RNA sequence: GUACCCGUCUUGAAACACGGAUUAGGGAGUUUAUCUGUAGUGCGAGUCUUUGCACGUUAACUGUAAAGGCGUAGAGAAAGC
RNA sequence: CUUAAAUGAAUUAGCGUUACAAGUGGGCUCUGACCGGUAAGCGGUCAUGGCGAAAUGGGAUGAACCAUACGUCUGAAUAAG
RNA sequence: ACAUCAGUUCUAUUGAACUGAGAGUAGGGGGAUGUGGACAUUUUUGUGAAGGUGCAAUGUGAGUUGGACUGGAAGAAUGUC
């Protein structure tokens, strides 16, 4: 029980480094999804315009 | 008195319920076969474990 | 399609263009994840399942 | 005929086995199931 | 007991577990192994074939005391199980000379030996009424000797 | 207690099918069996069946008008029972109980605030 | 309306239907390490608690000692089961067990040549991973009822062997069982 | 192994330790089982004029 | 607004099919022997202690000697193996 | 033993195996195909469906036809009609 | 929105969150109610037991419980049998 409640405070730490690293990963993300959603429209328009 | 036959009026049904696909152990049937290729085929066995 | 002739009383069908197909998925869209017919909610959802396969987000 | 009859376990309780930590290294960590969200997801629809 | 049958719980049903249409009713088939040639032979055929029929020879004023039916059997892999196991400790633990135990069948209720398994390098004697080829064979292989009685 | 509104999804109590009918046939609830009833069937103009259908909620299940689920108390004894879970349950006193222990189970009551659900015994 | 086929072909045992404590209580602890370290070794001893007094053969000691020949020192024959010691086999080997019961015979013929004779909830102390484990099992089929099962005897060939009280000639040996008396199954 | 003493007639006299049986483990389905059919032993036959 | 009289054999009963005037109380898958298979329990190459004897706060419970049952070796009509 | 190169239709899906046992062994029928018959709500077969054991709505009324196969409720928009 | 029965994600100590499904005769399985008697354990009763008649709750339901009148001596609960 004192070793659990040490080891605890390591999990406490570990699972607060995943939620910095993983909000940072989303960030990155949240770039990335931008340019294809603008891709995909300017996609759509020229197939289109292709087409007429 | 005078009943009916037969019927197959769902016999399909039944059947589908469950046409299970039998699978065979091995492809040899050694009941079968010639003698003559499977006594060879025990001196092959026999002479290749010594 | 020669499976979809057998069918043909049993179904109305055609083509959609990309404005219905987006409006389906954005509204009524779910996943079935594990056999539990999940609702879409967020793109955490399907980052998960199919990020492997380059496919991030509710538009790709 | 009778001779004295055995237990299956040596101990009386888990509980110590457990919570020991030759076993407590080896588990993985305690999860816990999210609530999910019944709701515009996406950043950008105004593109479209 | 009482409690636990299907049949107290079928209390409202109206049948108790027994059908409409057939209406449950003594004697279907007919008493006990009847109509084993007729109509109830696909019962007989399918699961206790060979029933129908004689064979073998008939022997009269059989008795199990004879020396003719009764042969209990005993196996060489075993016989050490006869003896406790203080005896063959020392057994082992001997010069090519005296003090071979008697492993002795006949008391214990066994009159032929039947060799399945193996043995160790002791010395010792069965005393027998009986052997086959291969237990006399093991036992000498051994080091040890088979009596007749 | 904090609770939601009480709501029973059926009001009365469901007869057996012909038993308005007839004085032989007690109208407790029996699942017909017939092979031509109606009732069995479900035809326009019978009563629903008792089914999983009309069970209440798991929360106020067995709750009273007032709030409390009640507990049926026998003696002194038995009212220790009720100390622990205070204010979800409380008390009912049984027929049998007399009119001297009666007053002794309200006073034990009144110390331990347990509130009593039996009501107007009289005198 | 939705076209499903509702019927279950197939159940599992879950937990035990023994009225124990101890077996019940050490299913709660495998079953515990069998979700939490993620293990096959771990899933198999949970379950082997679960199933029926049938299915868990009495692995015997010579079979033991069979297994065990080859395998270095600090490795365990764990054996959900009971063991029960072999006449036939003379000199036991020494060896570490772990098992639900021994036989007291099996116990005395371990322990005087210098074994181990530990319980399960002792072995997950020891070796939760199952490192330098061994898990062994007796054969479903060795019981005298598993053979009458089978395609019903006289389809040529069964070799079932039909449900019979006395053996020997008069007995079940004639119209069927030969071919001089018609047909030979 | 662990003691229990023993009371002086009137007090203690002496500690004297546990014998073995009170190792075994206590078993509340096998002491029913037992005592449920060991009880039907303790009974009278009885039955209705034939 | 809706709603045919229940029980029953039947492919089909509201039937111009049969039973049913009312009410109370009785009123129908039980037990034995020889087995089968599944699950529980104890011991395990063993297992059962009962015919009986010795106990007893006495039909119980408790203790125990030796046989015997089934299992441990089978095939063959049988000799022999 | 090994020298090469890959998981080489669609859509879907966990698959395999054993034991014990109930009821049943009178069926009827829409739409097509068919044998016998002047024909039958007639007799005898075939394929999928239905009733029997399937409510509710529709065909005024109906076991079988059409829509649809059902926990208890509160709405919306429909199917047959 | 609520109930039930499955399942999926997790959970020691009996639970959590979420998803899906809905006819049923012959028949099978799971959990529960009630009755006569038994062995423990715990009580109630001439300040009125059981029973009976009406009424109000409560349970999906088999049932169970309260209070009023009548009655004038025994009844009931919990766990196993």
């Amino acid at each position: 029980l004192q070793k659990i409640a040490a080891r605890v405070e390591a999990q406490k730490a570990a699972y607060l480094k995943k939620k910095e690293e993983l909000l940072a990963a989303a960030k990155a993300n949240e770039a990335k999804i931008q340019e294809r959603a603008k891709k995909y429209a300017a996609e759509y328009v020229s197939q289109t315009k292709a087409e007429i | 008195a005078k009943r009916s036959n037969t019927s197959a009026h769902n016999r399909s049904h039944q059947h589908h319920r469950n046409i299970h696909k039998c699978v065979v152990k091995k492809l040899w049937f050694e009941k079968g076969m010639n003698a003559k290729f499977l006594r060879n085929a025990r001196y092959a066995k026999a002479g290749q474990n010594k | 399609i020669e499976m979809l002739k057998r069918v043909t009383p049993q179904v109305a069908f055609g083509y959609p263009s990309v404005d219905m197909v987006r409006k389906l998925i954005y509204k009524l869209g779910t996943a079935n994840l594990n056999g539990q017919r999940i609702p879409i909610a967020d793109n955490q959802i399907i980052k998960v399942a199919l990020g492997h396969l380059c496919i991030e987000s509710v538009e790709d | 005929r009778f001779s004295l009859p055995r237990s299956i376990m040596t101990n009386a309780d888990i509980e110590a086995v457990i919570t020991s930590d030759a076993v407590q290294s080896v588990l993985n960590e305690k999860k816990e199931v999210v609530p999910l969200p019944k709701c515009l997801s996406v950043g950008a629809c105004e593109d479209w | 007991p009482t409690r636990f049958h299907k049949s107290r719980k079928l209390r409202g049903q109206v049948s108790m577990g027994f059908g409409r249409v057939g209406k449950h009713r003594v004697s279907p088939g007919g008493h006990g192994r009847a109509g084993g040639q007729h109509h109830q032979r696909t019962w007989f055929d399918r699961f206790h074939p060979g029933y129908f029929g004689k064979v073998g020879m008939r022997h009269l004023h059989l008795m199990k005391n004879r020396a003719d039916e009764y042969e209990p059997t005993i196996n060489v892999d075993k016989l050490w199980t006869l003896v406790p196991e203080e005896v063959r400790v020392k057994a082992a633990a001997a010069k090519k000379g005296d003090a071979v135990p008697v492993i002795d069948c006949v008391q214990n209720g066994f009159f032929k030996v039947l060799a399945r398994g193996e043995l160790p390098k002791i010395p010792f004697v069965v005393r027998a009424k009986d052997f086959s080829e291969e237990a006399e064979k093991k036992i000498k292989a051994a080091g040890g000797v088979c009596e007749k009685v | 207690a904090e609770h939601k509104p009480i709501i029973h999804k059926k009001t009365n109590r469901f007869h057996r099918p012909q038993s308005d009918l007839w004085n032989r046939v007690p109208s407790a609830w029996r699942h017909p069996r017939g092979i031509d009833s109606r009732f069995r069937r479900k035809y326009r103009g019978t009563p629903l069946h008792p089914s999983a259908g009309f069970g209440s909620d798991k929360e106020t299940r067995f709750m009273l008008p007032n709030g409390f689920i009640p507990v049926i108390v026998r003696s002194l004894k038995d009212l220790d029972m009720l100390l622990t879970k205070n204010t979800t349950h409380g008390a009912m006193i049984s027929a049998q109980v007399g009119a001297k222990l009666q007053q002794e189970i309200i006073k034990k009551a009144q110390e331990l605030n347990i509130e009593i659900l039996n009501q107007a015994r009289k005198h | 309306g939705v076209d499903l086929d509702h019927r279950v072909p197939r159940k599992q045992r879950q937990e035990p239907k023994t009225a124990d404590a101890q077996m019940k209580m050490l299913h709660n602890l495998y079953a515990f390490l069998a979700r939490r370290t993620g293990n096959d070794f771990n899933a198999k001893i949970a379950h082997r608690l679960c199933i029926s007094r049938t299915n868990r053969r009495p692995y015997s000691l010579s079979r033991l000692a069979t297994a065990l020949n080859g395998k270095e020192a600090e490795t365990i024959a764990v054996l959900v089961a009971k063991i029960t010691n072999d006449e036939r086999l003379l000199e036991v080997p020494k060896m570490k067990v772990c098992a639900l019961k021994f036989t007291e015979t099996a116990r005395a013929r371990i322990l005087a040549a210098g074994g181990e004779c530990i319980t399960f909830d002792q072995l997950a102390q020891l070796r939760p991973t199952g490192d330098k484990c061994l898990l062994l099992e007796g054969d479903r089929t060795r019981r005298l009822v598993n053979k009458h099962f089978g395609a019903a005897p006289g389809d040529d060939n069964s070799k079932t062997r039909p449900k019979v009280a006395s053996h020997g000639r008069k007995f079940e040996m004639a119209r069927g069982r030969r071919k001089s008396r018609w047909y030979h199954a | 192994r662990q003691t229990v003493n023993v009371l002086a007639q009137d007090q203690k006299a002496s500690t004297i330790e546990l014998p073995k049986v009170f190792d075994t483990p206590i078993r509340a389905e096998v002491v029913k089982e037992v005592y449920v059919n060991l009880a039907k032993n303790a009974q009278q036959p009885h039955a209705n004029d034939p």
